[PDB]
């Protein structure tokens, strides 16, 4: 994307998360993702959202 | 002093002897647990497993019901999933304890599941939902099939259960044992059995073995008499042992059968309701290993004995005061025999 | 004279394995004064043999520790030179929560080179559910990613 | 001072005007209590009378049906008393306000009536007692002769249950009427129009009629709102007075026609069971009279007014604070709204 306010190089990616993978993960911690951008001048880490199962 | 009985002088003071008494707690208490350590692991690692391995069972199970359904009613997914998933999460939730509702259980999957097999089956074309799931109970459309699967798995389900909670109660009481305080009387008589004999200079004598005995049956008196129940406890498991995994899958089988019946009166339901709106190898080897345990509390202060240093021949030993030629000669157990009472009364019923 | 109607019938209780409770009775009106005798599961109980169980003059059962007298139909029986009145039998049951366990050691890396695992068990067993006790609340198992 | 507002010089200290302050607590505790007697003793009067009579009719009727087992089935007495007195003692105990059940009152009666008719009049020659007890409503020996019973006297004892709250009720909320305890700013304002005066050395002058208005609007606004359920109050009385005595007085005649009815049928009934083992004129005057003071709690800050010394024609007054020429211009009653409120939904449902 290309954003309005800016002319700048804006990325926009989604992925899909299904039930069969939180309810067959054993890991320690709840179901969590975290996002990495990678820039020219280095890389940024997201918030980590913990999926879970209602 | 007030535990080391002064016959001649006395090279320690009070402090050394409330140190000798620490220490007399410490090694009674580490001689327990590796008396205990044995079981104790042998209980949790068959506890894990049998946990793990019915685990590994209703998952499956659970993928067993949902491929007939991906297989036979296409129609009725991903509705199918929803309510398959549900079912099989409760039914391990009641596997590990929790208090979940069997007949439940089935009657929340039947009623999740007519209204989808109305829509999409019998009369294809959110808001009408309760009201089929009303009339799935009042007017029996399911027959008889409900109370057939609730028996089928609630009998499983039940001595699955009460297994699994025999297992983690005998770990409750073995991981007690190491953890059992005891009198202040035999707090002072084992530093004397043990330590005292170096407040008289003595630098390797060891106690008597018949004062060693006098000693652990002095202290032991409440812990000896767990020995009925405990042999009880082990000889009932052994009654419940002697049926899951071929009830849950089994399971898809008698659905499917269920939804064939519904299908069967669909001309008459669809207007009336138009109008209306390796297992039995591990127990095996489990109960012929916990039979090898079966005198752990009888033998226990044999243990503490021969596991403790003593002058077994009873010759230039030491009584608790002296350097001797031939010597002369509670709550906690309470909530432990109680607890295995119950779990011997809940183990016997069932079997 | 003696009525039918109790005039306050024990209620059922849910009680820790270490908590006390009370067990209230009210004989229903009657000349003379009803005598009150307990029975546990159709069957009396005596106060003098076990100190857990004591009987008071204003007719109460107290139990202190639910060891020495665990679950069961407690029931409140009236007695008097006209007749006998049965109360309403109350189902005392002694629940034990579930509690974990303490940590364990984490295992070696199972994979000599790469990605391996370390796991740390937390067993429900301190104390142990008993006679429908709530079980352990979360996970059971720990499991890390080791780099070696 | 902090009642009596100082214009000039004052004849009184802070004392005398508690003191002042409690005359007026007791001047008007004493015209509320003047203006409630009548009504007071009215409802007290018909309670009284009521209960009395009530017992009386309990008591008349239990003799009769006495009377009648004496005189025709003198083979079921000394027992008959004893069921008979245990059924009238717990008609009494539920027209009094206990928890009684009507049903259970006719059962346990029929059920001790119908051994001792086995035993002395069908089947002449302990144990055996409980079986024909079972029998009884088993094979339904006494027809629908029960159920009659059951009706005919649950609906009358419930309605003179009813009656007698409803009247118990009414002289509770009188009673709190006068004692109805006020905020202390009308106390104030009431020492101010009762007694201030007398502190700036007045002796005679009496408070403007305007000025004994304006106080008793003021504290009597919430007692005001009572009037709406006083109303329905009377009205749902004068509902439930538009029959207890006619069928409590019957009831020996319905059973004696019962025992002749299970009579009618011994022959076969002896082999199986051998084989298996001026009331109305004193309501009526009642709401006439109670009909009168429908508007007591209306007309209530009228009365206090004037029932006490005001200057009508407003000249030549005391106004709370001066003489002057012309007149410029919870809780507890909540607890009163709501039982009134709960006897007048149980009045209108027996409607
Ligand atoms: C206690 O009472 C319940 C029903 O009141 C019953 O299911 C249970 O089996 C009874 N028996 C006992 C505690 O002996
Ligand atoms: C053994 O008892 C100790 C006391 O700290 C406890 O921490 C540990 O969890 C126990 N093992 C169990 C509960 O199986
Ligand atoms: C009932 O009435 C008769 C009338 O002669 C009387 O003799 C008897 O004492 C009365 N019994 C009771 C209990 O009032
Ligand atoms: C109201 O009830 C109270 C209770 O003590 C009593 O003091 C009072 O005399 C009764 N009322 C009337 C006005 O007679
Ligand atoms: C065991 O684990 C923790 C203790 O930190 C609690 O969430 C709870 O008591 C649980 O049962």
């Amino acid at each position: 994307s290309l954003d309005e306010s800016s002319g700048l190089k804006v990325r926009e990616v989604f992925i899909n998360v299904t039930r069969q993978q939180v309810e067959d993960f054993h890991g320690p911690e709840d179901y969590w993702c975290q996002c990495v951008a990678w820039s020219h001048l280095g890389t940024s880490k997201s918030r980590k959202a913990s999926v879970r199962i209602a | 002093l007030q535990v080391c009985l002064p016959k001649g002088p006395t090279c320690c003071s009070r402090k050394m002897e409330e140190k000798y008494q620490l220490t007399a707690r410490l090694n009674m208490e580490q001689l327990l647990q590796s008396a205990s350590m044995e079981l104790k692991f042998l209980i949790i690692q068959n506890a894990a497993v049998f946990q793990e391995a019915f685990e590994i069972v209703v998952r499956h199970a659970k993928n067993y019901t949902n491929a007939m359904f991906k297989n036979n009613y296409p129609s009725l997914t991903p509705q199918a999933f929803e309510f398959v998933g549900e079912f099989f999460t409760d039914v391990s939730l009641y596997i590990l304890g929790s208090d979940i509702n069997v007949d439940d259980m089935v009657n929340e999957l039947f009623d999740s599941l007519f209204p989808v097999i109305y829509t999409q089956m019998m009369n294809p074309g959110l808001d009408i939902n309760e009201c089929l799931r009303g009339a799935r109970r009042d007017l029996k459309v399911f027959g008889s099939f409900p109370k057939l699967i609730m028996t089928q798995v609630s009998k499983s389900l039940q001595v699955t259960r009460i297994f699994l909670q025999a297992l983690n109660l005998g770990i409750e009481v073995i991981n007690t044992t190491d953890h059992l305080k005891f009198s202040k009387d035999c707090g002072r008589m084992l530093t004397r059995m043990w330590y005292c004999s170096y407040c008289q200079g003595l630098m390797m004598v060891k106690p008597c073995g018949g004062y060693c005995n006098v000693v652990m049956q002095g202290c032991m008196a409440g812990v000896v008499e767990i020995d009925k129940y405990w042999r009880e406890y082990i000889l009932s498991l052994e009654e419940l042992v002697n049926d899951m995994e071929n009830v849950l899958l089994g399971l898809f089988s008698t659905i499917h059968d269920s939804i064939q019946y519904v299908q069967k009166n669909g001309g008459k339901l669809t207007t009336t309701i138009g109008k209306l709106c390796t297992l039995s190898s591990r127990r095996r080897e489990l109960i012929q290993k916990l039979k090898s345990f079966i005198n752990f509390y009888s033998a226990l202060p044999g243990y503490i004995c021969s596991h403790s240093p003593v002058a077994e021949n009873d010759t230039l030993c030491w009584n608790g005061q002296e350097l001797v030629e031939r010597y002369s000669q509670e709550p906690v157990v309470s909530q432990i025999i109680d607890k295995l009472k119950h779990i011997n009364q809940l183990l016997r019923t069932m079997s | 004279y003696l009525r039918k109607n109790f005039e306050q019938d024990p209620q059922g209780r849910e009680v820790p394995i270490e908590g006390m409770i009370v067990l209230h009775c009210r004989p229903p009106e009657g000349v003379p004064a009803a005598e009150v005798e307990w029975l546990k599961n159709e069957e009396p109980i005596d106060s003098e043999q076990d100190e857990n169980i004591d009987t008071r003059a204003d007719h109460n059962l107290i139990i202190r520790q639910a060891r020495l007298s665990d679950s069961g139909n407690y029931t409140c029986m009236a007695a008097n030179i006209v007749a006998k009145r049965r109360s309403l039998s109350a189902t005392v049951v002694v629940y034990v929560n579930g509690g974990w366990s303490s940590w364990t050691e984490w295992s070696a890396c199972n994979v000599r080179c790469g990605r391996g695992w370390q796991k740390r068990s937390r067993t429900c067993t301190n104390p142990a559910p008993l006679n429908g006790g709530a079980f352990c609340e979360g996970m059971s198992v720990q499991k890390i990613t080791c780099t070696a």
